């Protein structure tokens, strides 16, 4: 599996080498591998030059945001709230959690 | 602006300059100019007598002093201090200022092995000329007063020898008791070039020689436009035999109308025109031996889509009658 | 070689082969051509001539990517081994600096390993003087021309050499190459053959997916209702609606004709069905199937469509409030590259032309002890998101106040997607 | 059938014929003409001079003259360390072969006196190499100097090929100066001394080996731009292989790739109407000759698409994929340009080869772009 | 007097400075020394 | 003939006598006195860069010379256990 974080910066101008050759490893090798470019530089494929996304399979993926203002809101509650027992405080300190959380007011 | 231009002239080629230039320089003025170097003789014993008090003597004056300086540094001085201290005579090194290709490194590894390797000086080599020289310097101070070395510098404003880093070099040299200092510059603006620190470790005095010869040397390296209409005369000499056709059909209507913009060809009717002499078969036949003319910048093109010649209204024609035909 | 001895490993725990696994086995890009089919004599007999006669030609063959250029020339080789020869891949993207080429070639004739300057000695010491077969492949010639085309000029002297045991074949990006980049003393030595290679036809684009779909069409699969194994209680087929497979072609053949773009159209729109099938019975991992034409019109828009109009509304109220500050001073001015001072000049100025519970949160969090903001809050944050984002863009100057800015993205979409 | 045109593919000339009197001196062992051998390029003028030494050496006393390639140096040194293997013995290199002095130690023969002529191969990577009145020239101007009293002179010949050189020459070398003087030229033989070297390149004769006067029509029809008849030649061997494939026809063959797609093959890359919208939209845009951003096209793609209503407008993804149908069959070239404002940034500059003549023809035929214009 | 300086060029100064000087001055071999100072 | 090259070397009294006799005696008077100030100078740096004890401690101690030419050389003491080293740094060399 390989990990690749700002793909981008190796999508320069002048080479490109080392992405020609991943690329190709996964049309020729026997051997099984994933690649996993990460960046976000949005528009990544006009980056790349003709001979480089030819061999890219190209499936992008984009990444969520917090499209309501209820979503980061439930997101919040999943955060804080701890759901296994380690503290006597654990069931007074999860309702005081949502208590603030339900009220628009608080 | 109705201005005269040097492009309106009745030009010159190359042999015929360089031929009837050698005829002025060796006979022009010769009889009164060895009658100066014979006036100029009786200053010799005098340049040798203050040259044992270590004064870095330098020439000015107008004119070349190249072939002045190296009679006075090698034929007469070189071996009469040789024979007044007292073997191979003293050893001259002349430095070509007008030659451009002068370091500072090359020239001062000459001087360590022309001076005396004593001492291993290749141990204080690791910047260290500075450093080097001033090992040599004081050294120096305490040895017995004789010359040993005499160098020469032609043409001390020359294109690298007046580089700021190199001038300060030669003044540590020229506070040596060792050596003796016997430059020459032309330029007007060359008491520019020294401070009142230099100069104290120059002492310079100086000395007008005017013979007013023509430089043949320094002349070379220079150039002008006698040394493009010139350029693209030679390329047509070896090409094919079609494109001085298609050069010609071009060249006519160019000049139908200074050669400038104006009086030059669309692409397309000149396609025609060219297909009309059976001579161009399409637009990339056309423009493939086009490309060759545009290749070494024989033609221009601006916007009608205009090829135009960028060459006079006098020589285009002058291109027609001798090389197209 | 050494190591795929220790690539290996032992416990592999029965992985399930779906209906859709045994297609992109075949559907993998390796494993006679229909398409270029004339075209590989073309090449092969300008081969077996310099081959079966101890000769040294040249052999320039262009054309876009994804169309056998890379493939092909294997194939040529690959028969002639039945019947002298050194093969060497020199690829010219996989050379790291452009001069290592050298030292494969002085590895690839003894095994010695010497500097791009020895190498070439020995080469051209081999080239004109050995009495007497040397087939070299130069790959994506676009990497090795473009320092001072000194390296170029030696690849094609070798070739004139009446005593030279060598054949080259070039494969180049464009027919143009030698035309726009080199010069024409390398023009001279490239020949005239020039053997072009256009892009692929939608009816071939149907006879090239067929030989990978040869043994698996409309076949049957043996498979257990538990867990979603197929094999080569139910007897199941699965069959691939060719219609679906002539549209992948018609826009492949019309875009690009590319035969990678072809193969994985088909290949990303085989996995559409796949979760999909899993999401219905759900055999995880541990009556008669088939591909609908709606997959294939999905994952070839999927190579389409984008996201950064459904960012932008996605966004920040702050990151929205920003772009539309942004065109309101490209029709102000007319001169769409407008200094970041007056930006921050008009984000102000777009408050006083619920706006006051927002004005007080635009420049503090509540807070009467720390308010009076001059730039509003994350001013600093959200330029900073929309920069690595690609939407904008901002020069760089140490004053913050005088440096321009200018769009990235078409600004008409910009103004479009502000209007949700 | 095969063994008559498989022989196929491979004192003679009537250039040798000049150089003996250039060499005249070359086997009465004295000091030779003064040769700098140029040419046009393609002209055979690398191989014709290493004809001659290798009919020379043949042919020819002590025989030692080597012949060495410049082409991996850009510095004058180890041009006089090849000389010395031809001798195969060992010294100390480094020092003689760097200076102009040093150069003249090393012209001191040991067995026989025989004079040694150097043959400079390619001295035009050495001329258009590094700047010129610096090292190049300089380079240039050392080698040329024969001013040594002996007659063992290291006789230079060098080749070239764009004819600027000579003006390139200082004022004093002109004056008759070296090896300069001779600027025997190669003019590109049309068929008249080329085309016979093919004939008795016809040694061995096979039976149909074509009208030879369609031969004569291949060299009276190439020699418009061409060099190298052998190579155009090469180019009669690979329609000779088309008639072995079937079991000047190909230069028929490779022009139309060529010329088409302006005249007739433009509505062939534009089977979409809308493909000839687009095509139109690129080129109102060009009115602003600026950098044409696939934006700016699309800034006017809208703009124009909401006055006349012909079609939806369409996205910006799929303004990606449509003008990449008009850049595979060569008509707009996309280019990443230059925008210096962060990094060098890469907006993309497009480039049409259509003309508004070649325009014009094939927009009247359709009204739905006469909105447009 | 508060704006920053303009730029010279070569003998504009002596230009002016033949004329502010107290004919009684030609010889410039210490003029040219002192500009390098 | 080589004179494009640059920098090629080759190897090709009654009253006077009165004069010797005065003008080396005169340049006996002349660099005497040069040591003198020599010595003048290479002094009170001497002094004056040793026995400055400031009560602080972390201060470097700092020395204008003014109007000097730029080429005063100094020397320093032994003053062993500890090494005295001289660094120098010309204009040129500060990139
Ligand atoms: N006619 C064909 N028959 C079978 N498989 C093919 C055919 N054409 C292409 N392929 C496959 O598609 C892949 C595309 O690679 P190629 O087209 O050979 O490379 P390319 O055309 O040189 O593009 P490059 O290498 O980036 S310039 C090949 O590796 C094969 O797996
Ligand atoms: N007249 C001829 N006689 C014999 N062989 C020839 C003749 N003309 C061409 N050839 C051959 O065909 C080749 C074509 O010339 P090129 O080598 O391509 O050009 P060139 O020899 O490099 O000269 P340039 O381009 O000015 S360096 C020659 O090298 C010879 O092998
Ligand atoms: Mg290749």
């Amino acid at each position: 599996v390989f990990i690749f974080d700002e793909i981008d910066t190796f999508a320069g101008p002048v080479r490109q080498t080392l992405l020609y050759n991943l690329f190709d490893m996964v049309e020729h090798s026997r051997v099984p591998v994933c690649i996993f470019g990460c960046t976000t530089k949005l528009n990544i494929l006009e980056y790349l030059e003709k001979r480089v996304k030819s061999r890219f399979s190209q499936r992008v993926i984009y990444m969520p945001q917090i499209q309501n203002l209820d979503d980061m809101v439930d997101a919040v509650r999943n955060l804080l709230t701890v759901r296994s027992e380690i503290s006597p405080w654990v069931s007074q300190w999860n309702e005081t959690l949502e208590k603030e959380l339900s009220d628009p007011r608080s | 602006k109705s201005r005269h231009t040097m492009s309106m002239a009745p030009d010159v080629t190359r042999e015929e300059f360089s031929l009837v230039s050698n005829f002025f320089n060796e006979n022009f003025q010769k009889r009164p100019r060895q009658k100066l170097f014979e006036i100029q003789k009786k200053m010799f014993p005098q340049y040798w007598f203050e040259l044992t008090q270590g004064f870095s003597l330098l020439f000015y004056g107008v004119g070349s002093k190249r072939n002045f300086l190296e009679e006075f540094a090698i034929d007469y001085l070189s071996p009469k201090i040789a024979y007044s201290q007292l073997v191979n005579s003293i050893p001259c090194l002349i430095l070509n200022g007008y030659n451009p290709s002068c370091n500072y490194r090359d020239v001062f590894k000459e001087i360590t092995d022309l001076l005396v390797p004593a001492e291993l000086t290749r141990s204080e080599t690791k910047n260290h000329v500075i450093l080097q020289i001033q090992k040599m310097i004081d050294f120096y101070k305490n040895q017995p007063l004789d010359i040993k070395l005499i160098l020469v510098v032609h043409n001390l404003d020359g294109p690298s020898i007046r580089k700021n880093t190199f001038q300060t070099m030669l003044s540590f040299l020229s506070v040596i008791r060792q050596i003796a200092i016997v430059a020459s510059t032309d330029h007007i603006y060359a008491p520019l070039l020294w401070d009142n620190m230099k100069a104290q470790n120059y002492n310079f005095v100086f000395h007008d020689i005017s013979n007013f010869e023509p430089s043949t040397v320094e002349s070379t390296f220079q150039d002008v436009m006698k040394m493009g209409a010139e350029g693209a005369k030679y390329v047509l000499q070896s090409l094919t035999v079609n494109s001085k056709k298609m050069y010609k059909l071009l060249i006519e209507t160019q000049m139908q109308n200074r050669g400038t913009q104006r009086t030059g060809v669309e692409l397309k009717l000149f396609n025609h025109l060219c297909a009309a002499d059976f001579i161009a078969s399409n637009e990339i036949a056309l423009r493939s031996m086009l490309r060759e003319f545009i290749e070494h910048k024989m033609a221009n093109i601006t916007k009608m889509e205009i090829i135009w010649v960028p060459y006079t209204y006098a020589e285009l024609e002058k291109l027609l009658k001798t090389v197209l035909n | 070689s050494r190591f795929e001895n220790k690539l290996k490993t032992t416990q592999k725990h029965q992985i399930v082969e779906t209906i859709f696994s045994k297609v992109k086995k075949q559907l993998n890009s390796s494993y006679y051509l229909p398409a270029r089919e004339n075209e590989f004599a073309s090449i092969y007999l300008s081969a077996y001539s310099a081959i079966e006669s101890d000769s040294a030609t040249t052999i320039y063959v262009a054309g876009t990517p994804g169309v056998g250029k890379t493939l092909t020339v294997r194939e040529v080789v690959k028969e002639l081994l039945s019947s002298d020869f050194l093969y060497v891949e020199i690829n010219g993207l996989k050379m790291v600096k452009p001069t290592d080429c050298y030292e494969t070639l002085w590895n690839k004739v003894s095994g010695e390993r010497l500097t791009w300057a020895a190498s070439m000695e020995s080469l051209e010491f081999y080239f004109k003087r050995v009495p007497k077969t040397i087939v070299v492949l130069l790959d994506e010639l676009d990497a090795m021309v473009t320092k001072s085309q000194d390296i170029m000029y030696n690849f094609f002297n070798w070739t004139t050499y009446e005593n030279a045991k060598l054949i080259v074949i070039a494969v180049a990006n464009t027919m143009d190459l030698p035309e726009r980049q080199l010069g024409n003393k390398i023009t001279s030595r490239i020949g005239f053959t020039r053997i072009m290679f256009t892009g692929y036809t939608h009816e071939e684009l149907k006879n090239i997916i067929d030989l990978r779909l040869k043994g698996l069409n409309d076949s049957f699969f043996y498979v257990d209702t538990k867990t979603g194994n197929a094999i080569l209680v139910r007897k199941v087929r699965l069959r691939m609606s060719a219609d679906a497979i002539e549209i992948a072609s018609r826009k492949v053949a019309s875009v690009s004709g590319d035969a990678r773009r072809a193969l994985k159209v088909c290949k990303r729109a085989a996995e559409i069905a796949e979760k999909h099938y899993m999401a219905k019975h759900g055999y995880g991992y541990d009556g008669v199937q088939t591909v609908h034409i709606t997959h294939v019109m999905k994952a070839l828009n999927e190579t389409l469509n984008s996201h950064v109009i459904t960012f932008m509304t996605r966004l920040s109220f702050t990151a929205k409030l920003f772009i539309y500050a942004l065109l309101n001073l490209m029709k102000k001015n007319g001169s769409q590259e407008q200094e970041l001072g007056d930006i921050v000049d008009e984000i102000k100025l777009l408050i006083e032309v619920f706006v006051m519970e927002i004005a007080k949160t635009l420049f503090q969090q509540g807070s009467d002890n720390i308010s009076e903001q001059l730039r509003i809050i994350s001013w600093d944050f959200v330029l900073n998101q929309l920069l690595d984002a690609g939407i904008l863009f901002k020069q760089t100057m140490k004053n913050d106040r005088i440096c321009c800015v200018k769009l990235n993205i078409s600004v008409e979409e910009a103004k479009r997607a502000m209007n949700e | 059938k095969a063994l008559l045109q498989k022989s196929s593919e491979l004192a003679r000339t009537a250039e040798y014929e000049q150089v003996m009197n250039f060499l005249a001196k070359a086997i009465s062992e004295h000091r030779s003409d003064s040769l700098y051998i140029t040419g046009p390029p393609g002209t055979g003028k690398t191989a014709q001079l290493d004809m001659i030494i290798r009919q020379k050496f043949q042919s020819l006393e002590s025989v030692a003259v080597t012949s060495i390639n410049c082409i991996s140096l850009g510095e004058p040194s180890s041009i006089f360390q090849k000389i010395f293997d031809s001798f195969q013995d060992l010294n100390g290199p480094t020092l003689q072969i760097k200076n102009m002095q040093h150069l003249q130690k090393f012209l001191e023969p040991y067995h026989k006196k025989t004079t040694f002529v150097v043959v400079l191969d390619e001295m035009d990577r050495l001329l258009h190499a590094n700047t010129s009145e610096t090292q190049s020239v300089r380079t240039i101007l050392e080698l040329f100097l024969l001013a040594k009293l002996p007659t063992v002179s290291f006789v230079l010949i060098g080749m070239a090929n764009s004819l600027d050189m000579k003006d390139r020459f200082l004022s004093r070398l002109n004056l008759d100066r070296g090896l300069l003087p001779q600027t025997i030229v190669f003019q590109p033989y049309t068929a008249e001394q080329m085309y016979e070297i093919v004939i008795q390149k016809m040694s061995s004769l096979p039976t149909i080996i074509f009208q030879p006067m369609a031969i004569k029509f291949a060299a009276k029809k190439c020699a418009g731009n061409t060099g190298d008849l052998r190579k155009l030649f090469d180019v009669l061997r690979g329609s000779i292989e088309i008639y072995e494939l079937e079991k000047l026809n190909y230069i028929a063959k490779v022009f139309s790739k060529f010329v088409n797609n302006n005249s007739t093959r433009t509505r062939i890359a534009k089977l979409n109407i809308q493909q000839k919208l687009i095509l139109c939209t690129i080129i109102q845009s060009l009115k602003l000759n600026s950098d044409a951003t696939i934006d700016e096209s699309f800034d006017h793609y809208i703009k124009a698409i909401t006055k006349t209503d012909t079609l939806a407008p369409l996205q910006r993804n799929e303004f990606l994929e449509i003008c990449t149908i008009l850049e595979t069959c060569g008509l707009v070239s996309i280019k990443k340009t230059k925008c210096k404002g962060k990094t060098k940034r890469f907006v993309d500059k497009i480039d049409v080869d259509l003309d508004m003549r070649e325009f014009y023809d094939e927009m009247t035929k359709i009204s739905i772009l006469k909105p447009f214009l | 007097r508060y704006l920053q300086p303009s730029l010279f060029a070569i003998e504009r100064l002596l230009a002016i400075f033949q004329a502010i000087f107290p004919s009684l001055m030609k010889a410039n071999i210490e003029v040219f020394q002192n500009l390098s100072e | 003939a080589d004179a494009q090259r640059s920098h090629y070397t080759v190897y090709p009294e009654k009253r006077w006598e009165l004069y010797h006799q005065l003008h080396s005696h005169f340049h006996d008077q002349v660099d005497h006195i040069i040591d003198n100030i020599e010595a003048d100078l290479k002094a009170e740096i001497s002094d004056l860069l040793y026995s400055e004890t400031t009560q602080k401690r972390r201060c470097f101690n700092t020395i204008f010379l003014l109007g000097s030419d730029s080429t005063t050389k100094i020397e320093l003491k032994d003053e062993s256990s500890r090494y005295n080293v001289l660094i120098e740094l010309t204009p040129k060399e500060s990139p």
